[PDB]
């Protein structure tokens, strides 16, 4: 990822598409209302538009914790498929 | 030569041409594959202390 992201809450995801996790937001000029719902739990907050742009600050960076390495896991995965 | 007369084919000829393979007994197909589907618990189940899921797909962390 770059150093600065121009997305959230401005052409967003406004609604879930499966079942299995029932999402509603709803945009103000400001802020938005979002409610999300997955399984019995349920939670609501406030997502300031400027409190989106700040999530894209410091970034996640994922990595593989592989017990040789990503070659060697993506060869025995294939002699195992 | 009472003897020619007797059967000429031996109580051991009869033996080994009646009994000439030694059978498959029942329970050796269970501890076989058992003992061979033991290594497809081992690596194949998501409960097992040995699991390939680790080993194949590495998780992203």
């Amino acid at each position: 990822l770059t150093t600065f992201t121009f997305s959230g809450l401005q052409d967003a995801p406004v609604a879930a598409l499966s079942g299995s996790i029932k999402l509603n937001v709803a945009a103000k000029a400001g802020k938005a209302e979002v409610t999300v719902a997955a399984g019995a739990a349920k939670a609501a907050t406030q997502v300031s538009a400027a409190a989106l742009r700040k999530l894209s600050g410091s970034k996640i960076s994922l990595a593989e914790v592989a017990r040789i390495s990503v070659l060697h896991s993506s060869i025995q995965n294939y002699l195992l498929s | 030569d009472r003897v020619l007369s007797l059967p000429a084919v031996s109580k051991n000829q009869v033996l080994e041409n009646v009994f000439h393979t030694a059978p498959k007994a029942p329970v050796e197909h269970l501890e076989k594959m058992v003992s061979a589907n033991s290594k497809v618990y081992d690596a194949l189940n998501l409960q097992s202390k040995r699991v390939l899921i680790w080993q194949v797909k590495p998780a992203l962390f």
